[PDB]
């Protein structure tokens, strides 16, 4: 017959066999490196639209100091149906 | 009326109730309780406490009865009261 | 309890329930079968709308969205056998008003 | 030999050491015999008949090597190679000639030869998340998930 | 310095929302793991054992023992679940039917929906419209399924689809490789042939070659609901955020708190009284033991497959015990209580706890008759009067009535026999202490448990009841007598 | 679809935003919906909905079609938005097949969706103006030039154009365009004459309008799977085998399209004349070697015809199936060892097979293949044929068969691989949002330093920026990196298994 277990078994159970490690070569760190460079010239592209602040405390002579200003693309209507028009 | 306002005549049973009410509660602690309880809990429907029987289930004064309308106080008040000015703004 | 040998009390059985339903007596009846059967007050989590325990949701671990809830003990009951059939009832609570 | 006895069962024991010794050494013999083939560079088809391995060959270096006191037979020795086959590490093709040094099956001649896998390993398995055995349990928020995972951070801090 | 947070809202239920919870969500729910398959200690104090069943930190069941999740006893502890792991899944016998009705729905292969996109256009359509009743839902299940069924090859993948139906108990058989009469497919043809070696080292194989249809067990309809797009999920009539289809197949068993499963120590034997629902579980454990045992120890899959078929049966039993496939030799011996056979019955939570519940603060006597009262008053005896006690509130018009009540006291009729104070709910028994400073001592607001006096009204019914009139409130007078005494003229109503 | 609709969900987290990323898990859920009840659904603004979708819509990722009424519907692309994943690959292999031209027009290409050819050249221009110094300024003829044999090589194709709205019922403007595809001038580049020098970013009417270009990634699918095919059958055989099927391949291509059982044979004599000069082999060796490819028990090529001396094709289908059961052995050895791997071997190459036999053919000793089994059966590496005596189905009186699915296997790795992903991509994220606190105090102390660099520039503020506190958490954002490094690499390499088995999943479907 099967015996009792006193304690749950482990949450994370070790096991004998450990992943193969990563692939090494220069593909390999340029393909990092430029996945890298893609998640940081990808956030500050216009089309990475943030979340609006809003509920402004108070307005300041520093508004205009402190004014994010970003180009913004211009979305072809010609293609885009009228319902996305501002 | 009741038997015929759907445009078909339906019964009284079990089969004739489940297309007339909606209530799952009720329709639950009628008959076939777990088949209902299980088809209610695989299609997500939410009930209501609109009916009588689930407002007992759930201890809350039945809509019918006296629990139909609603009370309000003759207080003396004054609706709007007068707002104090902002100097200020 | 049932029998008076054990101290039992009388039952409002369906019948009784279907008198004082034609009578609309709502808060009779109320009264009746909540307050003075099997009254009680659980903790109900406004989120994720489980049963919690001590003014405590261990679900999302918090209490922020927790409230007190009048509800009948058979009622409580039945909540818990169905969670247990994993029919989970999810209570969405709101004011009064 | 079924219901008692065999060459691979010693006093019924299976000699799991005694048959991964074996293979071992049957694969360093097709690996050799492969290389050598290679190295031939005389001309394709010579170079893959020279890298084909006979049953009959192979049994005969079994038993000129003699691991073991038990006589070994050609077709443990074929079971043996079979099982390489089945490990994905040896191929076997089946070539038509009638009579020869081998005689073993009418008319038909098995040839192996060891060959290297088809793929490298894959990704998946380059990731503590493939092998992880309570991957079913994973979520998000719980006492299983991936910020607080123990595998992962092993992971990384090797 | 302090922080505002509101004490207690007068909140209202509006609706319930039903839904089901999956292996995570349980797991998250839970506080602890049962398992362990005994119930008590092998010291002669009998303490339950620590991470098992009857664990106190789910709850308690005991006047004396406490619960250990929350420090408070049995009349205000709520209780608390715990989730049970299982070695293999198994089919929930409530949702079976609705597990064959997706499969029949999804395809075997992508698990896809065996719609066009023209006919899935037309029932989002159909559905996004508001005031969707149950009715309407089952009724577009109800079609969908027809043309889901009416179809036999995926538009998406290719594959063939054949007919999904129930064989035997709690086993699901998809006929793909049908014999067709007319000229067989190339599928369908190396699905035959593929059993060249099966054959050769079984011939009994060949014989028994037809009627091999695919066997999609717990493991593989699990895996085929875990790859289900979203955007077929609505077109189950399946609400996606109350559940998912991967739930309706259970990894995880949800153990309810004590509260539910009551535990009784007789002391007069060396023995305890358990529900039904603790030793299905207890069954459930050793039975999850024992697969696991098998497996390490490499038993046969003939025999794995009847431990994981008598798993199955046993969850199906402890979730609804009343089946009708089982099979003879599987048959359980005696009778036990699922949840399904608690909830329905005559004496059920429906009908037996909540629709019909018993109440305190009443009585049952035989009637006698009395033509010197009124038609709309009814006697009642001295000593059921002295134990049916009314709450009255102290308030500045009858605060001499109560003081005179409790200067009485419970000896004499009129009188009452408790006190609750506005400022500490604790009650005083007026059977002890001063009356007479307990009456001088009477602030407004506080509740008084008064006698049944005259002018009070009470309810007055006979148990079989036919019409309304069978239960009529009169007012209670006094009498020396011990039985119940109205106007004959009433007499008709109650019959 | 849970797990793909969750690595969908953290990709455009990562990468547009979340109000966005709402919107675009919202339709992947829920399919085609109007803007109006996929907006009351959401529960935002109408404007961050218009701009959600049009987002989405630039980067091909969403479409829009007409139905009833004049009623437009908008349903996204989980295929596109998880082949998104695949940029750094696709950067990589145009990298290695053409020049840094090719990478920047490929890499502006997937950055922005929808570009016109000046443009993105115009772009490429200024960022390689950058790249390279002295004064010297970059031409936008080598970059045209790369363009159109990028174009003509079907790297990069044209978008739907819209069709004439004066020829085409000219009146009333439709709510939509309505776009359509035109194969005949999906490949041709317009004659643009005009030129130009890229700017340095100083920081001191157009001929190819309507005309946008994306990034084809059905011929990197192709290639992928080229590559991988010749790589397999270099590790097989020899690397002369490899290059005879690239030229093969690279045949094939023009003329057989991106789905098809068999690739249309090509001859002896042809695939010698198209072979490079830089190998010495003979016409009787490339014989040689067809022949004996053919007889390969992988079946990569197949002879089907005769005529005009060596006739010869290949099978993609068999190629594709044949790297699947690779993949999947592969992993079943690294998941359970190579004693699980030899039973998984021979379950499959016996199409079935009972437990008794499986000990005989492995010689493996009791207590361990069954459990093995048992293990790859909870682990839905294998299903039980269960063959009943009697429609009782008992279990006393079956035979239960092993047998592996192949498809169903490569789905369940396939989904697998998604979770991995998105487990992956999750514990980035919380590393780098507990981290924050140092990452944000590494910026400072590095910007400090950035500021004034050369205006004003004083040496006092070099000793300095270690003195801070900082000196110790060195380490830790040392660690950090390394961690975020190694994750990235593993979501990069999990890549190829994914596409492996999403392509063998397309390719062993009808869509009938
Ligand atoms: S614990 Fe971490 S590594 Fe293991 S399966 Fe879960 S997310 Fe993946
Ligand atoms: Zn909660
Ligand atoms: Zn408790
Ligand atoms: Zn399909």
């Amino acid at each position: 017959l099967p015996d009792v277990v006193l304690k749950p078994p482990p949450l994370f159970p070790d096991t004998d066999y450990k992943p193969v490690p990563l692939k090494t070569g220069e593909g390999e760190e340029y393909m990092l490196a430029l996945k890298q460079e893609l998640r940081e010239t990808m956030k500050r592209m216009p089309y990475f639209i943030e979340t609006p602040e809003e509920r402004q405390d108070i307005e300041r002579y520093s508004k205009r100091y402190m004014k994010v200003y970003k180009e913004e693309w211009i979305p072809d209507w010609r293609r885009l149906p009228r319902e996305m028009m501002p | 009326d009741l038997m015929t306002y759907k445009g078909e005549v339906l019964g009284i049973t079990r089969f004739g109730l489940a297309k007339m009410k909606e209530s799952v509660l009720m329709l639950a602690s009628f008959e076939k309780t777990a088949d209902h309880l299980f088809d209610a809990a695989y299609f997500g429907q939410k009930d209501s406490v609109c009916g009588v029987s689930e407002c007992i289930i759930m201890g809350i004064p039945m809509n019918i009865g006296t629990g139909l309308f609603k009370l309000l106080h003759k207080a003396d008040r004054d609706p709007n009261p007068p707002k104090r000015p902002l100097i200020f703004d | 309890t049932e029998g008076r040998s054990r101290d039992g009390g009388l039952r409002l059985g369906e019948m009784e329930r279907d008198c004082l339903i034609g009578y609309g007596a709502s808060m009779l009846l109320l009264e009746r079968l909540m307050i003075s059967s099997d009254a009680f007050e659980v903790d109900v989590c406004g989120q994720c709308g489980l049963l919690g325990y001590s003014g405590w949701c261990h679900y999302c671990k918090s209490s922020c969205h927790v409230s007190s809830l009048r509800i009948p003990y058979a009622c409580k009951l039945l909540f818990q056998e169905l969670q247990s059939m994993n029919i989970i009832p999810r209570l969405k609570l709101s004011k009064y008003n | 030999r079924s219901v008692t006895g065999g060459a691979w069962y010693s006093d019924q024991d299976f000699e799991s050491e005694f048959v991964e010794v074996l293979n071992q050494q049957c694969f360093k013999f097709l690996q050799s015999k492969a290389e050598t083939a290679r190295e031939s560079k005389q001309n394709p088809m010579i170079q893959r008949n020279s890298s084909f391995a006979s049953s009959h060959e192979v049994w005969k270096y079994i038993c000129e090597l003699g691991i073991s006191k038990v006589e070994l037979s050609m077709e443990d020795i074929e079971t043996i190679l079979n099982t390489l086959i089945y490990d994905g590490k040896v191929e076997m093709t089946i070539i038509a000639a009638k009579e020869g040094t081998v005689g073993s099956v009418d008319g038909h001649m098995k040839l192996y030869r060891a060959v290297n896998p088809i793929i490298p390993p894959t990704g998946l398995v380059r990731a503590p998340c493939g092998l992880c055995p309570v991957f079913d349990d994973c979520h998000e928020g719980g006492e299983i998930s991936p910020s607080n995972c123990i595998y992962m951070t092993e992971w990384l801090e090797f | 310095k302090e922080q505002f947070r509101e004490t207690d809202v007068a909140k209202k239920i509006s609706h319930i929302c039903f839904g089901m919870k999956s292996p995570e969500e349980m797991r998250q729910q839970a506080h602890i793991q049962v398992v362990s398959k005994n119930l008590y200690s092998q010291d002669n104090q009998h303490a339950p054992l620590l991470y098992g069943v009857l664990d106190h930190r789910m709850g308690t069941s005991e006047k004396d023992r406490p619960c250990e999740t929350c420090g408070k006893n049995l009349a205000d502890c709520l209780g608390h679940y715990g989730y049970i792991d299982l070695e293999l899944p198994c089919f929930h016998v409530g949702y079976f039917r609705a597990v064959i009705g997706i499969l029949q729905m999804i395809c075997k292969t992508c698990c896809h929906i065996m719609l066009s996109q023209e006919e899935k256009k037309q029932f989002l359509d159909y559905l996004k419209r508001p005031g969707l009743t149950y009715l309407q839902k089952r009724g577009l299940k109800k079609k969908i399924s027809d043309k889901c069924r009416k179809k036999n090859i995926c538009h998406h993948c290719g594959a063939f689809n054949g007919t999904v139906k129930k064989c035997g108990l709690l086993k699901i058989i998809h006929e793909k490789y049908k014999t067709n009469k007319k000229v067989v497919d190339p599928i369908v043809s190396n699905f035959l042939q593929s059993f060249e070696t099966a054959i050769e080292h079984n011939k009994e194989v060949e014989p028994l070659l037809g009627r091999a249809q695919e066997n999609l067990n717990p493991l593989v309809v699990l895996n085929l609901f875990k790859r289900i797009p979203a955007e077929d999920v609505p077109l189950l009539l399946m609400n996606p955020e109350a559940g998912k289809p991967s739930d309706l197949i259970l990894t995880r068993l949800l153990v309810p708190p004590l509260c539910i499963r009551p535990s009784v120590v007789s002391d007069l034997k060396s023995g305890t009284n358990e529900d039904d629902l603790t030793m299905k579980l207890t069954e459930i454990i050793f039975l999850n033991d024992v697969i696991k045992k098998h497996r390490i120890s490499g038993a046969k899959t003939q025999m794995i497959m009847e431990d994981w078929d008598f798993l199955q049966l046993q969850c199906a039993l402890y979730i609804n015990s009343e089946l009708s496939g089982i099979p003879l030799n599987m048959a359980p011996k005696k009778w036990t209580r699922g949840f399904v056979q608690r909830l329905k019955g005559k004496q059920g939570r429906f009908r037996g706890n909540l629709s019909g519940k018993r109440v305190d603060f009443s009585g049952r006597t035989v009637i006698s008759p009395d033509p010197n009262l009124r038609i709309d008053e009814v006697a009642v005896p001295v000593h059921v009067a002295k134990i049916l006690t009314f709450p009255e509130k102290v308030n500045k018009a009858n605060i001499n009535f109560l003081r005179k009540l409790v200067q009485n006291g419970p000896e004499v009729h009129p009188g009452a026999n408790f006190i609750q104070q506005r400022h500490t709910q604790m009650k005083r028994f007026l059977k002890y202490g001063n009356r007479e400073k307990m009456a001088q001592e009477l602030k407004y607001g506080d509740i008084v448990e008064r006698h049944l006096i005259d002018g009070d009204v009470v309810l007055f019914n006979r148990q079989p009841s036919l019409h309304k009139l069978s239960i009529m409130a009169h007012l209670a007078r006094v009498k020396p007598h011990r039985t119940f005494r109205f106007n004959e003229c009433v007499c008709t109503p109650y019959n | 679809t849970q797990a793909e609709i969750k690595l969908c969900s953290l990709l455009l987290q990562e990468h547009f935003g979340e109000i966005v990323e709402k919107i675009g898990v919202h339709l992947i859920r829920t399919g085609s919906q109007p803007l109006r009840v996929i907006a009351h659904d959401t529960g935002t603004s109408l404007d961050q909905v218009k701009k959600a979708l049009c987002v989405l819509v630039q980067h091909n990722l969403v479409s829009y079609q007409v139905h009833k009424r004049g009623v437009v519907e908008y349903e996204a692309q989980c295929s596109r938005v998880l082949r998104m994943l695949r940029y750094p690959r696709y950067i990589y292999t145009t990298k290695t097949l053409y020049s840094d031209t090719g990478e920047l027009i490929v890499e502006e290409l997937l950055l922005n969706g929808k570009l016109t050819m000046s443009a993105v050249v115009k772009k490429v221009a200024d960022r390689l103006t950058e790249t390279m110094e002295d004064g010297k300024t970059m031409d936008y003829a080598e970059v045209s030039n790369t363009f159109v044999r990028l174009a003509d090589t079907h790297f990069v194709q044209r978008c739907p154009s819209v069709p004439t709205t004066e020829n085409s019922d000219p009146g009333p403007p439709p709510p939509a365009p309505t776009l359509v595809i035109n194969e005949k001038d999906m490949y041709l580049v317009p004659k643009l004459s005009l030129i130009g020098k890229g700017k340095r970013r100083r920081s001191s009417p157009i001929p190819d309008d309507g005309i946008y270009w994306q990034a084809n990634l059905d011929r990197f699918h192709q290639h992928f799977r080229d590559q991988a095919i010749v790589s397999a059958v270099a590790n097989r055989m020899d690397q002369t085998s490899s290059e005879i099927v690239r030229t093969m391949l690279r045949m094939s291509e023009i003329t057989t399209s991106s789905s098809a059982p068999f690739t249309q044979p090509l001859s002896s004599n042809e695939i010698f004349r198209s072979l490079p000069v830089g190998y010495n082999i003979s016409k009787q060796v490339l014989d040689q070697y067809l022949t004996l490819l053919a007889d390969d028990p992988l079946e990569f090529v197949g002879k089907s015809g005769d005529s005009g001396g060596g006739m010869y094709v290949i099978n993609l289908h068999k190629a594709l199936a044949s790297l699947a059961t690779a993949t999947l052995e592969s992993v079943v050895q690294e998941r359970f060892g190579s004693r699980c791997a030899r039973i998984f071997r021979l379950v499959l190459q016996k199409k079935h097979i009972e437990q008794k036999q499986v000990e005989d053919f492995a010689m493996i000793p009791a207590k361990e293949a069954k459990d093995m089994l048992y293990k790859m059966l909870s682990e839905n590496f294998m299903s039980l044929q269960e063959i009943p005596k009697t429609p009782d189905h008992a279990p006393s009186r079956t035979f239960y068969l092993y047998t592996v699915n192949i498809l169903s296997a490569a789905r369940m790795l396939l989904h697998r691989c998604y979770k991995s992903i998105a487990n992956l991509i999750e514990r980035r994220q919380f590393e780098t949002k507990e981290n924050k606190r140092l990452l944000e105090k590494s910026q400072r102390v590095e910007a400090i330093i950035a500021s004034m660099q050369a205006t004003g520039a004083e040496e006092a503020q070099l000793q300095e920026i270690e003195e801070m506190i900082t000196a110790p958490e060195r380490q830790q954002l040392e660690t950090l990196k390394r961690n975020v490094n190694k994750l990235d690499a593993s979501e990069i390499q999990v890549d190829e298994t994914i596409f492996l088995l999403e392509s063998y999943i397309e390719c062993t479907m009808k869509r009938q």
